[PDB]
């Protein structure tokens, strides 16, 4: 007597979304000039990693970036001189994510251990030491990023997310809406909302202040691995294992564009937009990265520089270059 | 029957040269164009293919010299061709032993290995092998010249100023020691130690008896020591017989030279086609 | 020429590289294994028999030394039922030590399904699996009791015959030997169907009290190292 | 959206036959591996049958081997299961699971308690 | 089981009463945003080595 109400409400929501489907993104953008062949070249090659690279994150200054390597060491890489700035030893070797504070003073990291540790980089001691340890989760941390110098979001594998306070280190806000293991999350530019994708073929939008899920997007056929926010702050792309990328708009509450190909039978690992958002770089398991057009849904460029599974892909704040990291323990800068 | 025998020998030389050129070009294409140069073994195989291609590029000079029994190119040109031939042969027979020693270090001392298989170390080893080959062929460069026969024909030879009855035997023995004695012995020892260590480790972990994925590498090791010995040892034996007691036997000498280049042409085949690491690139 | 801060940056980079050299040396000098097993298997006894802070820890590390070689075994801690995502983090491990209870005939099918899933994984197709059939004495007692039959759960047990290459232990009932060899065969039929020479399985029989598992693990690691050295060199 | 609707159950005396039908919606039926599992009162999840995409690779468990027959229908994206000679110990809830990654042979999370790509199951007594 | 179902129903009811717009307007806004910042994209509009810091 309870499931019938839920299913009829879901059918009503589906009918309401279908009624608002006036046209498609490809139909409106069918008479525009294409982007042509977007060919990028390797400018800098970062060597020094020991184990396979799992994640990376750029900085607000577009100069220094952080990367995560499973050998138990975090290296701060320079995009200009390719020199190693800091070497942070990790207590846990199985790392899966890394973050960089907007002010450039703290760096996050996590993995199989249920702790998204924060390490300081501008302390008076000069070296790097353990700054804070956020314990309390019951699952592996997939990705934890920074929002400010006071709060920090953490996405764990226990189907729950948690916004912690840096000063107190306790659970300030909780999110228990997801049913699968939270795989990725992307923050909004206004630092007020964030879209999280889990192992349920669906994404959910949450608020940092309200602490409740307002929008839920479905349509995928497998688990979503990565998710990135659009520069305008109204849409977001999600890639899954079904070799298809789906663009969902917050203000429209419906899928806009679907990127797929017949020769692509591998899952998406990382997605990220440029400064304008016209080109979407998606990493696949076929050792190559594909550049899709946000308006034409056409393959703009192919990156075949890595010889292993592409793990992380990050675009700078100004869109000057793209840093790609794979299991081959090499970070490559493309421009 | 001399003209027909010479024509047949020249046709065999041409066929062997074409086969070797084709094989070496395909191996070099697979190695370089497919971007598959990351380990020391690949660099060693590339150097081996380079040496074999340089040998098969000098083979046509030999066949054109033997098609008319003389050498219409001069003394300096003969010295250069012989020096290049010799340095390529020695570089090949040394890079085979170097690859065997590298494989020995990789399976039996797997610790110290991870430390010596860097690409820079491989390039330094290749340069040292080339320098050692040049140093070994240094006497061949200075002693090889051209000689005018009674009929006015000028042919490539190795004329020594001092009476040859003492220096020729010494040079033959030195070439034998540097070509067959040391390299074949070292390769055989390394491969036997590899096989013994492998079998000991297999019997150490309670593996099911007669479960043998090692039969392929065992047969490959046997081929490595057979298709090299049977091809190179007669090349030195014929030369030792013709220097010590025999007066002149051109037929067996030409057959030994043909067998040596066939070995130089079949080494890249056995080392790249049935090595299971370039067969996958060939499948691409 | 360079500036004043560029020299200090280059010096810092060279120091970090010299430190990472020793880090890589220590990393390659130590082997890493992935310990897996159900709750009924009893891997706690295997962990506690190995000799050299938060309660919500999801991964435990046990470091020991065998034949002057250091081994760090990793055990799964507080993790949820889904194990398809984080397993990809163990792509560069040396071996996967999978423990199976033999005295529980009801979960043998689940153990076989888990072994098939691990062996046929896209990212685990190049990693060797070491099978530890724990609780041999309990299986022997259950077979000698006779209160439960094996053919009711596996019909192939009614047609399986003891191979000639068997090694019966001194003072052991032939029925227990036939049962354990049938279990080993059932476990190896999955590893031999998708092996293709790139990886192999190491079947081993572990009892309750055993002080020889360390040498077996060391021999298996040595064999895996020999196999990977033969494969990377193309002698294979 | 992923949707799996199972039907064809009910109460039947031991020895009869049943025809379970599973309909899939929201994904490609021919590009994923399918599994049928069972759950009995007082015990956990137990795997029963597995069938690949093309229907060639078919496997069953030793407890019900020889009696159950699983088949696919790509024309309507349906999964049929014929159960003959039902034993009195077959009173359980049957569930249908789908593999997470397409074109893969892995069979992970098919016996997990929380799984999104799984229907509601049907009772068989 | 019942509590989780009621919570899910309440969440769906709360998420259903939201404001939505047409797809054409969202597509037009996205196209306008992409065209307004097209010149400010170094990936879409390449620049010579005089301004590229990765030269
Ligand atoms: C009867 C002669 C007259 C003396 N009073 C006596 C001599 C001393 C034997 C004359 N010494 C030669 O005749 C040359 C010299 C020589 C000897 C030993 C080792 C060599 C290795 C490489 C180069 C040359 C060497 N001996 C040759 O054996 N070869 C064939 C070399 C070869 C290389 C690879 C595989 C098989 C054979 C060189 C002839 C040649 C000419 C032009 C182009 C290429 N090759």
């Amino acid at each position: 007597q309870l499931r019938q109400e839920a299913e009829q409400l879901k059918n009503q929501i589906r009918d309401a979304r279908k009624a608002c489907a006036d046209a498609t993104l490809s139909q409106i953008t069918n008479n525009i000039d294409p982007v042509g062949r977007i060919q990028m070249r390797t400018r800098r090659t970062l060597r020094g990693h020991l184990a396979k690279i799992y994640a990376m994150h750029w900085g607000t200054d577009s100069r220094l970036l952080v990367s995560a390597s499973q050998d138990g060491k975090l290296i701060i890489w320079d995009s200009y001189t390719t020199n190693k700035v800091h070497a942070i030893p990790l207590r846990s070797s199985w790392v899966m994510t890394c973050a960089y504070a907007p002010s450039g003073n703290y760096v996050a990291c996590g993995g199989l251990d249920n702790i998204c540790s924060i390490y300081n980089l501008k302390t008076r001691e000069g070296n790097v030491r353990v700054s804070r340890e956020l314990a309390g989760h019951t699952g592996y941390l997939s990705c934890c990023r920074f929002l400010d110098d006071n709060q920090i979001v953490t996405s764990s594998g226990d189907t729950t997310c948690a916004l912690w306070d840096i000063e107190t280190g306790q659970q300030t806000t909780t999110f228990t809406g997801h049913t699968g293991d939270v795989m990725s999350l992307s923050l909004a530019p206004d630092t007020r909302l964030f879209v999280s994708g889990a192992c349920d073929a669906s994404a959910k939008l949450w608020d940092v202040r309200e602490g409740m899920c307002r929008q839920t997007f479905t349509g995928h056929e497998s688990d979503i691995n990565a998710i990135c926010f659009f520069p305008n702050g109204n849409a977001f792309a999600t890639g899954s294992d079904d070799a298809t990328c789906r663009l969902f708009d917050l203000r429209a509450d419906q899928e806009l564009m679907t990127y797929s190909h017949d020769n692509i039978i591998c899952g998406i690992t990382s997605v990220s937009f440029s400064k304008s958002g016209r080109l979407l770089l998606a990493g696949y398991d076929d050792f190559n990265c594909n550049v899709w057009d946000a308006l034409k849904a056409d393959r703009a460029g192919v990156l075949a520089g890595h010889d292993n599974r592409v793990s992380c892909l990050g675009v700078t704040d100004d869109g000057m270059a793209v840093a790609t990291g794979s299991w081959d323990s090499f970070l490559k800068i493309w421009n | 029957e001399g003209q027909g025998s010479a024509i047949l020998i020249s046709f065999i030389y041409s066929v062997v040269c074409l086969v070797g050129l084709c094989g070496n070009s395909m191996v070099i294409y697979v190695i370089l164009r497919y971007a598959k140069m990351k380990t020391a073994t690949n660099i060693y195989i590339l150097n081996l293919a380079i040496a074999d291609e340089l040998l098969m590029l000098s083979v046509p000079f030999l066949v054109t010299s033997t098609l008319l029994r003389h050498w219409p190119f001069g003394a300096l040109l003969c010295r250069l061709v012989l020096s290049v031939d010799a340095v390529n042969m020695f570089t090949s027979i040394y890079c085979l032993t170097v690859l065997s020693v590298d494989r020995y270090v990789a399976v039996v001392h797997p610790i110290k290995a991870a430390r010596y298989r860097r690409p820079t170390v491989a390039k330094v080893v290749n340069l040292g092998v080339w320098v050692l080959s040049l140093l070994v062929i240094l006497p061949i460069v200075v002693f090889s010249r051209t000689a005018a026969n009674s009929d006015g024909t000028v042919a490539c030879n190795m004329l020594m100023p001092e009476p040859a009855q003492r220096w020729l035997v010494g040079f033959v023995l030195y070439t034998f020691l540097m070509g067959f004695l040391l390299p074949v012995g070292a390769i055989c020892l390394c491969y036997v130690l590899i096989i013994a260590k492998m079998r000991m480790v297999a019997l150490k972990a309670g593996w099911q008896q007669r479960k043998r994925s090692e039969r392929k590498i065992t047969l490959m090791v046997m081929m490595y020591v057979m298709v090299f010995v049977i091809c190179w040892m007669p090349f030195y034996v014929v030369q030792l017989v013709n220097v010590f007691a025999e007066q002149d036997d051109a037929t067996v000498s030409q057959l030994s030279v043909i067998l040596g280049y066939a070995n130089s042409c079949a080494n890249p085949i056995l080392y790249g086609f049935l090595s299971d690491n370039f067969k996958r690139s060939f499948q691409r | 020429t360079l500036s004043a801060e560029d020299k200090a940056a280059v010096e810092r980079s060279k120091m970090i590289e010299k430190q990472l050299q020793k880090d890589k040396q220590v990393y390659r000098a130590t082997h890493r294994l992935l310990l897996l097993g159900a709750d009924n298997s009893g891997k706690s006894t295997i962990v506690k028999q190995m000799r050299i802070r938060v309660k919500t820890s999801g991964i435990f590390e046990t470091k020991f030394q065998v034949d002057k070689v250091n081994f760090h075994m990793f055990d799964v801690g507080a993790q949820r039922d889904e194990r398809r995502k984080w397993i990809q983090c163990f792509n560069d491990v040396t071996a996967i030590i999978f423990v199976v209870d033999s005295s529980d005939y009801n979960r043998l099918q689940e153990a076989l399904n888990d072994f098939k899933s691990i062996w046929n994984n896209r990212w685990l197709r190049t990693i060797s699996v070491i099978l530890f059939l724990n609780k041999q004495d309990l299986l022997a007692e259950k077979v000698l009791a006779g209160k439960s039959k094996i053919e009711d759960y596996f019909p192939e047990f009614a047609r399986y015959t003891t191979p000639e290459d068997a090694t019966p232990e001194p003072g052991e009932d032939p029925r227990v030997t036939r049962a354990k060899y049938f279990i080993r065969d059932e476990f190896l039929r999955i590893s031999t169907a998708s092996g293709d020479g790139r990886h192999y399985c190491y079947p081993h029989f572990t009892c309750s009290v055993d002080t020889e598992n360390a040498r077996r693990i060391f021999n298996d690691v040595t064999d895996i190292i020999i196999k990977m050295n033969l494969r990377d060199c193309g002698l294979f | 959206q992923v949707q799996l609707q199972e039907s064809g159950g009910g109460l039947v005396q031991p020895g009869g036959s049943l025809r379970l039908s599973c309909a899939a919606s929201g994904f490609t039926f021919s590009n994923y591996k399918m599994n049928w599992v069972r759950q009995a009162p007082g015990k956990g999840l137990e795997w029963v049958s597995d069938i690949s995409q093309s229907g060639a690779s078919i496997s069953y468990t030793g407890s019900v081997k020889g009696r159950f027959t699983i088949s696919r229908d790509n024309a309507k994206n349906t999964l049929y299961l014929q159960m003959n000679s039902l034993k009195p110990e077959d009173t359980a809830v049957y569930y249908c699971a789908r593999c997470p990654a397409p074109f893969t042979r892995d069979c992970f999370d098919v016996t997990s308690t929380t799984y999104a790509y799984r229907g509601q199951g049907t009772q068989v007594t | 089981s019942i509590a989780q179902a009621r919570k899910l129903v309440e969440q769906l009811k709360m998420e259903a009463n939201i404001d939505r717009i047409k797809v054409s307007k969202a597509a037009a806004d996205l196209m306008a945003y992409c065209e307004a910042h097209a010149k400010e994209d170094p990936l879409l509009t390449p620049v010579p080595a005089s301004e590229n810091p990765f030269r």
